[PDB]
DNA sequence: TAGATTAGAGCCGTCA
């Protein structure tokens, strides 16, 4: 008979200085934090893709319902939720004829055809950007199904361009970085899920009961990419800086040259929220190692400290590093040499590879969300996925797994670490969901890392998150 | 009066009714509806008729397929017409058209000569129309507070 | 009797009608139009005949 | 020969 503790919901902040624990309800009751005037869209694709996009835009100007409004809050229509206009008249079309696609998706070598198709789209996008008089807020790329189907790494059809990944999405995002063009890739079957079927007369993907959720997700993504602030955190304590770290393989290179990318977050002293990537991919030549050599650790921590000092005016009073791996002693000493006198440095480790499950003995519903077993003063199990009583369901299907949080380096309070980690699950702008299973300091760093690894020509990349998601 | 009455065909028009009630209450209008109270049974009719006849300034009817030829809604319309004649107010019932299947050729006699607000194309346009009509007709209101709707 | 009535077919001739009504209002006249001054929820044939 | 950490890919369910 051990003991469990409970951690309360973090709460998030919306228009008019009102707080709620749900993004859907908070946006459908008050509205976002800033005021876009409208979204002028730029669509690129075939004529059929343009027709499908126009259909979808006309669709989401009106209320959309889910089968269970309690489980999934409705969608009251785009312009009532967001107080800005995004309709099918500010659209601009740039054709990509099937003649262009046919001559390229036949090379039988995944690399070359991926390169050719990425070029076919991005050359038109850049031409439109540099030599036309419109002001396009976001670029929407309607990708036919065949283009996405076979451009995967390990999928077969039934040297100059070899310095690139074998993925359409990653290479597309990486090769547009120096132009700074917000983009949203759409599969053709997602926007029109009714007309893509199988040998049964039924949709491949059935969205009939979850249409409102899809509308929420797409609308929030589009709104964020055009420069909107949907929500912010509630009571982030001043003086604390968070910093994610994730390592990534490099693959097509003489050496694995493990790359490390970070994501920085703090409070801007205007009671705002600064959440931007602090990235220039630092490398490690040794194969299979996930530790930085002292020089890269020094440079990384110095860069993060300088970013904070410039954005605020004085150094952090507390810095937390969230990683998926443990830190060796040389790396931590490197970190400590370049850290100010009055700044506490704490390194944490979040892992999913640990078998521990808890079963409710009575019913058929899973454990609650805010629970946590505190093994020690330097370890604990935190449930971030579980039954949420506000929506009357669990975020998973089967018995969920907890996160294992360890204070590997430094000295802090495990209760504060757990509380902070739980409150970082509420800033997933790539999704419109109640909560996420991982802190976003560790999820957006990964997304940055997996984009600026599909190429090598990028130097001094942008930090804003809207060029990678 | 100070209150706005909403008549709808429970339980088919619940989504729109909840949406509209929450939006109006978040804008400073006091709304009386059969979904905002979890207690029923005693005086299931007296209270409703008393509220219509005593302290109701506006009567909003959710005109849809379910609400046409619905006994409770018809009785509500009868009481509303009586009160409207008593008050000598020409604009007291304001139908809301939310159903695409309900053609204007097949609406109730009690509301067939009245200018209805359209919601079929988009709900935000309908809300804008309702707010502009209320402002023009000087419907009493409170300073808009979304916290009421949140609570 | 100082209102200029405008009769048209709705919604096929809405662009020209709205243009003309806005122009005549700008010039200073009083204009009654099926798409800009009819009320919502009012007996419309009777009001039109009265106008 | 083991134990103990790490990162890639691929596939399937979301309602009733
Ligand atoms: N421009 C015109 O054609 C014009 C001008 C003046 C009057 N009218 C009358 O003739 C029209 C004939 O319309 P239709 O049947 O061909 O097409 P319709 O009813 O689908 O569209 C016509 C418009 O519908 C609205 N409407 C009709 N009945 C209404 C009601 N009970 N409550 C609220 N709005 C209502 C009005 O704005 C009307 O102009 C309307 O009955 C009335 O306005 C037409
Ligand atoms: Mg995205």
């Amino acid at each position: 008979m051990k003991e469990l503790i409970y951690i309360e919901e973090p709460k998030i902040l919306f228009a008019h200085g009102q707080k709620c624990t749900d993004a859907r309800d908070g946006l459908a009751l008050f509205g976002p934090l800033n005021n876009l005037y409208g979204i002028k869209s730029g669509v690129i694709g075939t004529k059929q893709g343009l027709k499908i996009f126009r259909d979808y835009l006309d669709h989401i100007q009106k209320p959309i319902y889910n089968s269970n409004s309690i489980t999934r809050p409705m969608f009251p229509g785009f312009e009532a939720v967001f107080d800005c206009k995004w309709e099918s008249t500010g659209i601009t079309f740039k054709e990509v004829t099937n003649e262009d696609i046919g001559k390229f998706l036949y090379n039988s070598s995944t690399h070359k055809r991926t390169y050719d198709l990425v070029s076919l789209f991005i050359d038109k996008i850049i031409s439109a950007n540099k030599n036309e008089d419109e002001n396009v807020d976001v670029w929407f790329v309607i990708v036919p199904d065949e283009i996405y189907k076979y451009c995967r790494p390990n999928s077969v059809l039934p040297a100059e361009t070899y310095n690139y990944d074998a993925q359409f999405h990653d290479q597309f995002k990486a090769r547009l970085l120096k132009h700074t063009i917000p983009t949203q890739i759409f599969r053709e079957s997602t926007l029109a899920w009714r007309d893509f079927k199988n040998a049964f007369g039924l949709p491949i993907r059935d969205f009939s009961k979850i249409e409102g959720h899809l509308a929420w997700t797409i609308s929030t993504a589009a709104f964020y990419k055009a420069g909107g602030k949907p929500w912010k955190l509630s009571d982030v304590r001043n003086g604390v800086c968070y910093l994610g770290l994730v390592y990534k393989k490099v693959e097509k290179s003489k050496n694995p040259r493990n790359a490390c990318c970070a994501a920085q977050m703090f409070l801007d002293n205007g009671d705002g929220t600064v959440f931007k990537g602090e990235v220039g991919p630092w490398y490690n030549p040794k194969n299979g190692q996930y530790h930085l050599e002292p020089k890269e650790a020094k440079a990384l921590l110095s860069q993060s400290l300088q970013s904070y000092k410039e954005q605020i005016g004085e150094y952090p009073k507390e810095v937390f590093i969230h990683a998926k791996t443990r830190f060796n002693h040389q790396e931590w000493d490197a970190f400590l040499e370049v850290t100010p006198k009055e700044t506490n440095l704490v390194g944490v480790t979040i892992s999913k590879t640990k078998p521990l499950k808890l079963y409710k003995t009575e019913g058929d519903y899973t454990i609650l969300r805010g629970n946590a077993y505190v093994v020690n003063e330097r370890s604990a199990f935190l449930w971030t996925v579980g039954y949420v009583p506000k929506i009357q369901t669990a975020l998973s299907m089967e018995v969920p797994n907890p996160l294992f949080i360890e204070i590997n380096k430094g000295e802090a309070d495990i209760k504060q670490v757990l509380k902070d980690i739980l409150s970082l699950t509420k800033l997933n702008y790539n999704a419109c969901i109640f909560a996420d299973g991982e802190p976003v300091t560790l999820r957006f760093a990964d997304k940055i890392g997996e984009i600026l690894t599909a190429s090598t020509d990028i130097k001094t990349p942008p930090l804003a998150f809207k060029y990678y998601i | 009066r100070n209150k706005i009455f909403i008549s709808h065909a429970t339980p088919d028009d619940n989504d729109f009714t909840r949406w509209l009630a929450l939006k109006l209450i978040g804008l400073g209008y006091e709304v009386w509806c059969d979904i905002l109270f979890l207690d029923k049974g005693v005086d299931f009719w007296s209270n409703i008729e008393k509220v219509i006849r005593e302290d109701t300034c506006k009567f909003l009817l959710v005109s849809s397929s379910y609400s046409n030829q619905r006994e409770g809604v018809l009785k509500e319309l009868a009481v509303a017409a009586k009160v409207k004649k008593q008050l000598k107010d020409d604009k007291f019932i304001i139908p809301l058209a939310i159903d695409e299947q309900l053609s204007y050729d097949d609406i109730n006699i009690d509301i067939v000569r009245l200018n209805a607000i359209d919601f079929k194309m988009s709900w935000a346009r309908g809300l804008k129309d309702i707010l502009e009509a209320f402002e023009k007709q000087k419907v009493p209101k409170e300073v808009a507070d979304a916290s009421k709707s949140n609570l």
